[PDB]
DNA sequence: CTGGAGAATCCCGGTGCCGAGGCCGCTCAATTGGTCGTAGACAGCTCTAGCACCGCTTAAACGCACGTACGCGCTGTCCCCCGCGTTTTAACCGCCAAGGGGATTACTCCCTAGTCTCCAGGCACGTGTCACATATATACATCCTGT
């Protein structure tokens, strides 16, 4: 499938221009691009084994907020 | 309880004063 | 009417060396204090105090932060020292000696 | 049509005195969502 | 009675990181030096 | 009813003594049921490893005072602490 | 014609989204992504509409507490651009190295 | 007849505050007053971060909190932000802040 | 009137000298070992815990164990760990 | 009655599977603990253990030594790659650091 | 007690530079170290001292640093017992 | 000896030994003094301050490791005290 | 420094949409009232450490002197990101009408787990010591740095 490439440009740089960032190098984009993909899979990851454990099938906000304080990266929001 | 730390309760009074500046102005 | 009176003693000791340093010349280490004359904590109304030596030092303007204040130093002649007396309260007037 | 959905706010809030849609096939359902849009029209007179 | 060895688990080789290239050399040399040493065993 | 119950009536009493006027919206609302389950599970869990650790099996109002000690910045703590006394010793009272 | 010194739109960009809170990635394209990540977990699970709302939230927040870190260590090196040096800097001080 | 939390002149609820307590295995013991102490100090933390976020909404012109000035009440006060260091308020943004290296002139 | 105080170090020596016949441990180190098991310990029983706590349960159980397994230790670790511990339930259930 | 036989033999464990558990029963991590948790739980921490006194050793031994030191525990933790991270926010005591001198500090 | 920062000398800094892989230090650096140091161990003795007073005890045993290093993300092995 | 020479030696050798850089008697006094503002007539443990140094050594040597990068950023072989600020910024000590 | 254009901001006042709060009505759960073990607290008392001193020894910290090496600074050179206009892809509807996959929830029931006994090995703390390796010694090897 391959659609880390929806991560794109553009946004990259919104998200540094949110950052404070006022400059970007040409090969910031296929940079940000590895080092999003590895947050996703480590959050994801363990989103997915906090809902096969409760035997269910789709992964519901809460595995997603349980997944991310394990990280130490906690939210506020999503009824946790 | 109105007990806040010092420094939140002066934010409040700034916060007060701030707003009635602005609506100084405004007006 | 509220008067508060805080007992202190402000001095130097000194040691002689037995002879004249071939390094720098000094004959006696001295130092140089303020501490209370009650055994009580200067710290929770002292901020600083500011020792200012004679300008033969590399820096004359000394600072302590902690009771008993002193100051460990060396020389071989006698000058007067402005100890100054900082207060917690930036509205009270430091105290000059 | 198709670019008065996404701008609106801007219709909305004038007096027209006739609103015009033509070929108004173009609006057969109710839950269209444009149906809504232009339904938001303060308009004296409507002609299809 | 029990199978009588989970309880040492010896190998257990999951993490078993394998010994190459280099080293092949050093059992080499020992080897050698083996065959080339003396009485003592 | 029940189902799911939550601080949004403690949010919201508390919200009307330090602002009277003003209000908040559902997200942010939401936002603060979250950050107080986020602080009562901390200071019990530091409470519980505090009995844990002078060895009781309680968790008396000594071991919550400790662990807010433990957790909240000087002032904050210091007010936090404040707080919690008062509480207790108003509850004791009645 | 009329065009603007490279730097003027820049601080512009900078003010405008470093104002107004919401999502810059671009909503479907990284719902899909989620999706490319999680097929290699367990095949075939789905995900509910606001559970990919939560990731987003948090991969936002993280990119952006990541960039703001990459442009310390850019004007570390008097370096206004940042660059994967500045990224690599960053991170290996928040211990994520 | 009387709430238990009201029976210490707070508005938060020290009779849930107990239960909550006494079901999450912590301990096996919660005794008299560890949830009257433990709902004092959430209401005071509640009370100190919702008036911080609040007339940082109404300096901007509202009259209702909302959640970006949640994240700047908090992001602005110093022992706030320890506290919730590693606490991503979503839909709250970040805080403006231009580096000097960078801005112009 | 004695103050024993309980500790690992019997257990790390029995797995030391099998997985490690000719060498022994220092004091010291089986103070590390001894502290590295507490440590670990702690981890899974506490992600096992809110593992239970969070599909409303109030018992851990080794099913829980295993998914916290998955959560602590890394893909290999993990991987290790979890088939250790699986092949240690069956072993243990047929009255072995 | 019958020869009474230990939860970590019937298993085939070295840690305390009693003393595991029953740190668990009176350790509030629960309410009510099954029958499987502690074996699990034990397994695995000795099976950590034996990872890491295996790398400790190793090196041990690359240092000409029969005793493994705390240092033998420092570099073993940060010379394998899933150990460090398991245990990379963990200081062990008189362990020291690895030497790990920069490229660029070096004589050119 | 008194000045007792002092008691971390150029040298004492200058070795655990060398560990950590620093060739060349600074003047200024030596002071910098000092505060961080400082700093660190202040928050490390208050919430040891947390566990003492609480305790009701009037010696900081080892196990209360053991927590607090463990409440700061610092784990230490070696104390435990 | 070369600027440089002798310094690395000391690196080599510092980076394989395993004792304490800190004298003890000096640091000591130091953790007591920092006990004092909280507790007047506090006792030690022995073993809780070498605990407390096996702390603070790791903690320096991990900061002057993170400090170092820093210093190699900036085309540097000095560590300059704003690199210790920068690593101690990035890890939120003092954000 | 003023000019003078040309774009951006920036509050004022206006206009509807819809979330935020208003109330109502029962379900959950916190209160009340009371008996029943007991948590821990407090009053001794054993007995380790902690603390505090003092001497002798010497590593080590430290100040100084002297180049060398490295650090802010300048400038020039060249390219690679910024700004902005055009071509292209993504991505919403309307058009098309509902099954079904799956969380949400209970009612039985049998199995697992607490509780609470009485035994019996096995884990701790001694004691009895044996011995890795720290410290010491010397030549061998780099491993420099000044010529």
């Amino acid at each position: 499938r391959d659609n880390i490439q929806g991560i794109t440009k553009p946004a990259i740089r919104r998200l540094a221009r949110r950052g404070g960032v006022k400059r970007i190098s040409g090969l910031i984009y296929e940079e940000t691009r590895g080092v999003l993909k590895v947050f996703l899979e480590n959050v994801i990851r363990d989103a997915v084994t906090y809902t096969e454990h409760a035997k269910r099938k789709t992964v519901t906000a809460m595995d997603v907020v349980y997944a991310l304080k394990r990280q130490g990266r906690t939210l506020y929001g999503f009824g946790g | 309880r109105k007990s806040m730390r010092q420094s939140t309760a002066e934010h409040t009074r700034q916060t007060f004063l701030r707003v009635q500046e602005r609506q100084g102005q405004s007006r | 009417g509220v008067t508060i009176v805080k007992p202190i003693v402000y001095g130097n000791v000194a040691r002689y060396f037995g002879k004249k340093r071939e390094e720098d010349g000094h004959t006696h280490q001295w130092t140089v204090y303020v501490k209370p004359y009650r055994n009580e904590d200067m710290s929770a109304y002292v901020k600083k105090i500011q020792f200012k030596l004679h300008e033969s030092y590399g820096n004359p303007l000394r600072v302590v932060t902690k009771p008993p204040y002193e100051i460990t130093e060396t020389g071989w002649g006698e000058f007067e020292i402005i100890i100054k007396i900082f207060f917690i309260d930036p509205n009270e007037r430091p105290v000059t000696l | 049509y198709k670019l008065v959905l996404q701008d609106h706010q801007a219709f909305r809030r004038k007096n027209w005195r006739y609103l015009i849609l033509d070929e108004a096939q173009n609006i057969k359902n109710f839950k269209s969502q444009r149906w809504q849009s232009l339904l938001n029209f303060n308009s004296q007179r409507r002609l299809l | 009675m029990v199978e009588k060895k989970t309880s040492v688990r010896s190998q257990d080789p999951g993490q078993r990181r394998v010994l190459d290239r280099a080293a092949r050399q050093r059992r080499i040399n020992r080897q050698l030096e083996a065959l080339e040493n003396d009485n003592f065993q | 009813r029940s189902r799911k119950e939550s601080y949004s009536v403690y949010v919201y009493k508390v919200l009307k003594q330090v602002h009277p006027d003003t209000g908040i919206s559902s997200k942010a609302m939401g936002i603060m049921n979250s950050f107080v389950n986020d602080i009562f599970e901390r200071i019990a869990g530091e409470a519980s490893r505090l009995a844990h650790y002078n060895k009781r099996s309680t968790i008396t109002s000594r071991e919550i005072q400790t662990a807010v000690r433990l957790l909240l910045p000087g002032e904050l703590a210091k007010h936090a602490v404040s707080e919690g006394t008062k509480a207790v010793t108003k509850y004791t009272s009645s | 014609p009329h065009r603007y010194r490279p730097g003027t739109v820049a601080l512009r960009e900078i003010r405008r989204y470093q104002k107004s809170t919401e999502l810059l990635i671009r909503k479907l394209p990284f719902q899909r992504l989620v999706r490319e990540i999680a097929q290699d977990f367990k095949t075939d699970l789905r995900f509910q509409s606001s559970a990919v709302m939560a990731l987003q939230e948090a991969c936002e927040a993280y990119l952006v507490g990541l960039f703001e870190d990459t442009n310390l260590c850019a004007i570390h090196a008097k370096r206004v651009t940042i660059m994967p040096k500045d990224i690599q800097l960053a991170r290996r001080i928040r211990g994520e190295r | 007849a009387k709430s238990r939390s009201s029976r210490a002149g707070l508005q938060f609820p020290v009779g849930r505050v107990h239960r909550l307590l006494r079901k999450g295995n912590y301990a096996e013991r919660v005794g008299a007053g560890a949830p009257v102490y433990l709902a004092a100090v959430l209401e005071y933390l509640t009370a100190e971060i919702l008036e911080l976020a609040g007339n940082a909404a109404r300096d901007n012109k509202k009259t209702r909190i909302i959640p970006r000035h949640l994240q700047l009440a908090i992001r602005n006060d110093e022992e706030l932000n320890k506290l919730l260091g590693r606490v991503t308020i979503a839909q709250g943004g970040v805080l403006p802040n231009i580096q000097a290296v960078l801005l112009p002139k």
